[PDB]
C-alpha cells in the first residue's frame, strides 16, 4: 500500500488550523498522588496531571482506523494515560505529539529527568 | 443527611419487607443536578459511587477474576463505565464489555450487538449491566414488568454466574423486571442502590451479593418493585458528589478468594456458608471464550 491515510498529520494540521480538539476523552477520578508516569495500568496522575482512560485518548481508536504498529497493537487501550493539566484540553493531541521515556516511563519533556 | 458523605443510599431492609402497591414515582428533587468535579462525566461519577458501595459488600475477588459489563457504550462512542470498572478491579482482571452500538473500550474484549446474541463458554464472577432503553419512560401508560434484555440477563445469571459471584443491574421506575427481583432471592444478600450523584433519578442498581444458585428467599418481584418505588417516593435523597473527592481506598482488594469446581451434589451447607460469606467461588477455571451471534442476510 504505497497509499495509506496519515491520520496523525491530518489531526496536527487540523489543530494548527484552529480546529477544536477531540472531546469526550474519559477523565478518571483519582488521588492525584501517583507516580506521574505516562501510561500505567491504573491511574497515576500526580498533582500536575489528569488521568484518562487510554482508548478514549488514542487517535487511532477514536477515529476507527488501523494502528501504525505492524501488528495493530495499541499502547493506550486498556491502560490509563497521564496528561499534564495544562494540556488536558487535548489529550489525543498530547499523546500523539509526545514520547514516553523508555527508561523512567515519564513523558519526555513532562516528567523525564534522565538528561540530568 | 450523613448520607451525603456516602457514595449513595441502599434500600433500607424495612422497605424490602413491605407489601406495597405500585405507584407512579414522583421525586422531590427531580431535575436537580449534582455538581460534578471539573471535567468529570456523569457516568464516571456514577460508576465510581457504585464501586465505592460495592467495596462495602462481601464480594468474592479471586485470582483470574472474570467480569462482564453489558450496556457499556455511550452516545459518545466511548465506555466511561468500563474505564471505572477496570480502574476499580485488580490489575489483570479479565473484563469483557458489550453494547448494541459501536464504541471504543478499555476492556480486554468488546462485543457489539444485542445482548441476546452474546454467548460465553465460561462462568463469571461479576456481572454489571447499565443496559437501558429510554423509550420505557412512558408516564402515559401502565408500568408493567419489562422483558427484552431483562429476560436475557435473568437467564445469563442462572446459566453463567459462578456461585459466590455478584451482580449489579441498572433499573429505573419503568425499566425493571419482576423475575430479576425474584432472582435476588437466590443470593445471600441483595439491595437496590442509588448513587448520590444521580439521586434525582429513579435509577438504581439492583445488587445481588454472593450467588447461591437456588432460592434462599421467595420474592414477588411485582411487589418488590412497588416497595422500591415506595421507598424512593418517601425518602428524598440529597444530591451529593462528596465521595468522589476521596479515592484513597477505591481499589477493590484482591482477596485471592478460592475457586473450586464442584458438582451440584457436593454443594452442602458448609459450602453454602462459605459462598454466602464471600469466601468461595464455584466454577471452572478454564479459558475465557466469548462470541456474538451474527444474522446473515443478502439484500440483493
Ligand atoms: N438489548 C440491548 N442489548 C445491548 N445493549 C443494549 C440493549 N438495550 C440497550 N442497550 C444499551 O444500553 C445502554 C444504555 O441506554 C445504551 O448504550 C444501549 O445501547
Ligand atoms: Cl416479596
Ligand atoms: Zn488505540
Ligand atoms: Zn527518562
Amino acid at each position: 500500500c504505497a497509499f495509506a491515510v496519515d491520520a496523525a498529520k491530518a489531526y496536527k494540521d487540523y489543530l494548527a488550523s484552529g480546529g477544536q480538539p477531540i472531546t469526550n476523552c474519559v477523565k478518571m477520578l483519582c488521588t492525584h498522588t501517583g507516580t506521574g508516569q505516562a501510561i500505567t495500568v491504573t491511574p497515576e496522575a500526580n498533582m500536575d496531571q489528569e488521568s484518562f482512560g487510554g482508548a478514549s485518548c488514542c487517535l487511532y481508536c477514536r477515529c476507527h482506523i488501523d494502528h501504525p504498529n505492524p501488528k495493530g497493537f495499541c499502547d493506550l487501550k486498556g491502560k490509563y494515560v497521564q496528561i499534564p493539566t495544562t494540556c488536558a484540553n487535548d489529550p489525543v493531541g498530547f499523546t500523539l505529539k509526545n514520547t514516553v521515556c523508555t527508561v523512567c516511563g515519564m513523558w519526555k519533556g513532562y516528567g523525564c529527568s534522565c538528561d540530568q | 443527611s450523613s448520607q451525603a458523605w456516602q457514595p449513595g443510599v441502599a434500600m433500607p431492609n424495612l422497605y424490602k419487607m413491605q407489601r406495597m402497591l405500585l405507584e407512579k414515582c414522583d421525586l422531590q428533587n427531580y431535575g436537580d443536578s449534582a455538581t460534578l468535579p471539573k471535567g468529570i462525566m456523569m457516568n464516571v461519577a456514577k460508576y465510581t459511587q457504585l464501586c465505592q458501595y460495592l467495596n462495602t459488600l462481601t464480594l468474592a475477588v479471586p485470582y483470574n477474576m472474570r467480569v462482564i459489563h453489558f450496556g457499556a457504550g455511550s452516545d459518545k462512542g466511548v465506555a466511561p463505565g468500563t474505564a471505572v470498572l477496570r480502574q476499580w478491579l485488580p490489575t489483570g482482571t479479565l473484563l469483557v464489555d458489550s453494547d448494541l452500538n459501536d464504541f471504543v473500550s478499555d476492556a480486554d474484549s468488546t462485543l457489539i450487538g444485542d445482548c441476546a446474541t452474546v454467548h460465553t463458554a465460561n462462568k463469571w464472577d461479576l456481572i454489571i449491566s447499565d443496559m437501558y432503553d429510554p423509550k420505557t419512560k412512558n408516564v402515559t401508560k401502565e408500568n408493567d414488568s419489562k422483558e427484552g434484555f431483562f429476560t436475557y440477563i435473568c437467564g445469563f445469571i442462572q446459566q453463567k454466574l459462578a456461585l459466590g459471584g455478584s451482580v449489579a443491574i441498572k433499573i429505573t421506575e419503568h425499566s425493571w423486571n419482576a423475575d430479576l427481583y425474584k432472582l435476588m432471592g437466590h443470593f445471600a444478600w441483595w439491595t437496590a442502590f442509588v448513587t448520590n450523584v444521580n439521586a434525582s433519578s429513579s435509577e438504581a442498581f439492583l445488587i445481588g451479593c454472593n450467588y447461591l444458585g437456588k432460592p434462599r428467599e421467595q420474592i414477588d418481584g411485582y411487589v418488590m418493585h412497588a416497595n422500591y418505588i415506595f421507598w424512593r417516593n418517601t425518602n428524598p435523597i440529597q444530591l451529593s458528589s462528596y465521595s468522589l473527592f476521596d479515592m484513597s481506598k477505591f481499589p477493590l482488594k484482591l482477596r485471592g478468594t478460592a475457586v473450586m469446581s464442584l458438582k451440584e451434589g457436593q454443594i452442602n451447607d458448609m459450602i453454602l456458608s462459605l459462598l454466602s460469606k464471600g469466601r468461595l467461588i464455584i466454577r471452572e477455571n478454564n479459558r475465557v471464550v466469548i462470541s456474538s451471534d451474527v444474522l446473515v442476510n443478502n439484500e440483493n
